[PDB]
């Protein structure tokens, strides 16, 4: 709680720019609701 | 559509416990498999297996090593189980000579010793027609005495005979279709005549428990191929809806046919078809249906038509009733009934028809003795009695298995009978022992089925008597609790 | 046992990782090896929680994105000789469940070791390197590209 | 006819209907625009005098289909 708060303000700024970032790709990866197929093709 | 009679079917779930230390099993092995292959691969351990010849060591490798993992590193270590050979009629009480290995089944050299009055739980005879000695074995020998064993041409040729259009016409009655028409090989029927009905520009909708010969046979012709879930009716109403709105898919045009392919017993899973549901979904969707009855054109009905006179439904509604003669009749074979124009049109356009030689006249003299027999043509009761007798069997034995907490698959009526092992190592466990204990039974594995699910087949018959199964159930009751293979949580 | 005795799956490989159980198995792995770890005398917990991201890293890197084929022979003829288990998983369909399972977990084991690893820079420099390379190739757009031509044959 | 605009806003209609296609280009008069609207053609403008167009427009139109349920045109005029 206050200890693991204490600990993350210790901590420099690229590092959680770096776990804001990566947090962020999670919320996107898990709202991906899009399921593609990964298929190119096109008319002779 | 409807059921007349109640359609009862479990499939239980794997217990949570079990699947984890099935995937506990299933690590180690993979590990101690690349650890073998390291080995190996540095000539530090001998590896016992042929090698290409030197005048050829420069040419590109004939196999892929990795596609060879499972088959070193599992399945040799069980191997014993499968390729059993036997010297006796398949019968109940079965013969199989005994073989050892010294090198942990990389080779085996047969012993003097036999094995006799083994327990058969393996073969395809559901009524029991595998006698050496009957009236099916001396009529069949009279016409190996007259007409020889084998013919050496094509039915387009001179090859045809006149003891191939009695079968057909016998089979054609035995159905209620109007025509039928006999093949070599059942696995050929499938793999020969689906290319014939379907092309490309056309849709096949596959179950997912097809057999390989239906999948090879759908394969060859250039027709699209979709797989719906296993007796999943939503599923294959979703599946019809969206082929036939969206079309093809390159070019979005109407489908020239949509073709169903389905079975009558699945022999692993132990299902029935839902038939009626089935046939009322492609008379909606207007969509033509294929119907495999290999395992239930003997086994199920009342007087034994297949699956059709099972449900009470209709045989002009299945457009191809494909069968085989190996599973109930004892003799190998396979036919295909349906209207006259679709049989000639097969006559004239089907691959076995012009290419391939036509069957044995020995072969057939057994279908015709066997098939009048179970009609009653001859007027002797054993029709009836046989059919009622693996029905009895098939019941008193499911029951009888469900009451000692084992877990069971497939519908009530279905006369195998899958038990579900779960674990590697008991497969093999369970075919060794019930093997000392003068029981043969048939087990798969991961490649053939779901990693989790791992099981025994058990093929009742009409042959098996209330002692012999008795026997039988009560060794299985004794291997289940050594392994610990009572798994059901509803009953113990 | 041969393949298709009991199914129709030309490749029963691409369905290993939607069985039951598959996923508690793989996080009392993760668990099991942590524990083993920790069972070092000598060994520093922050180290530890370094040495259980890297060595989880490496063999996911290895049997996802290096092993490829089948370990059993397939009656499709060898649609997947080339494509690593990553790719053949669902067909190739892109985003799973088990897909993204799979690419969340190593997020979630990172900021749990980066916690108590102390914010250090070393630690930090190989955990994030590490999950670089894991989390690289699960990128949709890297499907079927081999760099600089390693894997490809 | 009695009126020269009439003539095509009263008898475009009676040719082409619902799911036929309408080529138009683009400095077609009024009383040409009107008589296409009024009838439930689909309606799609090529640029003026440019057969590239024409030709492009007619490709799409024969191949692709209709736009919801991509079925054959009835006609195209
Ligand atoms: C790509 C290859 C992937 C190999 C992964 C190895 C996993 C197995 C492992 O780590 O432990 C194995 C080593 O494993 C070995 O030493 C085998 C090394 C590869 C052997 C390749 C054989 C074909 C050439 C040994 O595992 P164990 O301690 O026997 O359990």
């Amino acid at each position: 709680l206050v200890e693991m708060v204490q600990a993350l303000y210790e901590a420099p700024a690229y590092h959680l720019i770096l776990e804001g970032i990566l947090i962020l790709w999670i919320i996107r990866l898990l709202f991906s609701k899009t399921y593609k197929l990964q298929e190119r093709s096109d008319l002779t | 559509g409807l059921y007349k009679r109640p359609f009862n079917e479990a499939f239980e779930e794997t217990p949570m416990l079990v699947a984890v230390l099935t995937y506990v099993g299933y690590g180690v092995l993979t590990l101690f498999g690349y650890l073998r292959d390291f080995l190996r691969y540095w000539r530090i351990e001998k590896c016992h297996h042929a090698t290409e010849r030197e005048e050829q060591k420069d040419f590109v490798s004939l196999y892929q090593d990795f596609e060879n993992f499972y088959t070193r590193n599992l399945y040799m270590r069980i191997r014993d189980n499968w390729n059993r050979p036997i010297c006796s009629v398949p019968g109940a009480r079965v013969d199989i000579m005994e073989r050892q290995s010294h090198d942990y089944n990389w080779s085996f050299k047969y012993t003097g010793n036999i094995i006799k009055g083994v327990i058969n739980m393996g073969s395809y005879n559901y009524l029991g027609f595998a006698r050496n000695t009957g009236s099916c074995q001396e009529a069949a020998a009279k016409v190996l005495e007259e007409y020889g064993a084998g013919v050496c041409s094509t039915r387009q040729e001179i090859g045809n005979l006149d003891k191939h259009e009695e079968l057909e016409e016998l089979v054609a009655r035995f159905l209620g279709v109007e025509a039928a028409m006999a093949y070599g090989m059942g696995f050929a029927t499938n793999s020969m005549n689906i290319p014939a009905l379907v092309g490309k520009g056309c849709l096949i909708l596959s179950d997912e428990l097809n057999h390989a010969s239906l999948v090879l046979g759908a394969r060859l012709s250039g027709a699209t191929i979709r797989i719906f879930k296993h007796n999943n009716m939503q599923s294959l109403e979703k599946l019809l809806k969206d082929a036939i709105v969206y079309g093809q898919p390159r070019t979005r045009r109407p489908w020239k046919k949509i073709l169903i392919l389905v079975e009558g017993i699945y022999s692993m899973e132990g299902s029935i078809v839902r038939l009626p549901e089935v046939i009322a979904l492609k008379k909606k969707y207007k969509a033509y249906l294929y119907l495999d009855e290999a395992h239930s054109i003997g086994a199920l009905g009342p007087t034994g038509r297949g699956v059709v006179e099972y449900f009470g439904l209709d045989p002009e509604d299945v457009d191809v009733m494909m069968g085989t003669f190996t599973k109930s009749f004892g003799a190998s074979g396979g036919y295909i009934g349906g209207k006259k124009e679709l049989i000639d049109y097969l006559r004239t356009h089907s691959h076995s028809a012009v290419y391939a030689t036509s069957l044995s006249p020995p072969v057939v003299e057994q279908i015709i003795t066997s098939m009048k027999c179970i009609m009653g043509q001859d007027g002797t009761s054993l029709g009836k009695e046989c059919v009622q007798q693996l029905a009895e069997n098939t019941r008193y034995f499911r029951r009888r298995l469900k009451e000692m907490g084992f877990i069971i698959y497939g519908n009530e009526d279905s006369p195998v009978v899958p038990l579900m092992l779960y674990m590697p190592a008991k497969i093999g466990a369970f075919g060794r022992e019930m093997l000392k204990r003068n029981i043969g039974v048939v087990v798969v594995g991961f490649p053939a089925t779901p990693i989790i699910e791992s099981r025994a087949r058990f093929c009742l018959s009409a042959a098996h008597t209330k002692e012999i199964l008795d026997t039988a159930l009560k060794e299985i009751d004794e291997v289940g609790d050594l392994l610990q293979l009572k798994y059901s949580r509803h009953r113990l | 046992m041969n393949v298709g005795t009991a199914h129709s799956e030309v490749n029963p490989n691409t369905r290993v990782m939607n069985s039951r159980g598959i996923w508690l198995s793989y996080v009392l792995a993760i668990g099991l090896l942590h524990i083993v770890l920790l069972s070092i005398p000598f060994v520093s917990v922050p180290v530890v929680w370094t040495l259980t991201n890297l060595i989880h890293n490496m063999g996911m890197y290895i049997f996802l994105h290096t092993v490829k084929g089948t370990p059993f022979e397939t009656p499709d003829q060898g649609k997947a000789r080339l494509l690593t288990h990553w790719e053949q998983m669902d067909y190739g369909v892109q985003f799973t469940a088990s897909r993204k399972f799979l690419t969340i977990t190593p997020i979630v084991l990172y900021f749990l070791t980066s916690f108590y690893t102390k914010y250090d820079q070393i630690h930090f420099v190989l955990n994030t390197v590490s999950l670089m390379s894991v989390l690289i190739p699960k990128l949709p757009q890297l499907h079927g590209v081999r760099i600089f031509g390693i894997n490809k044959y």
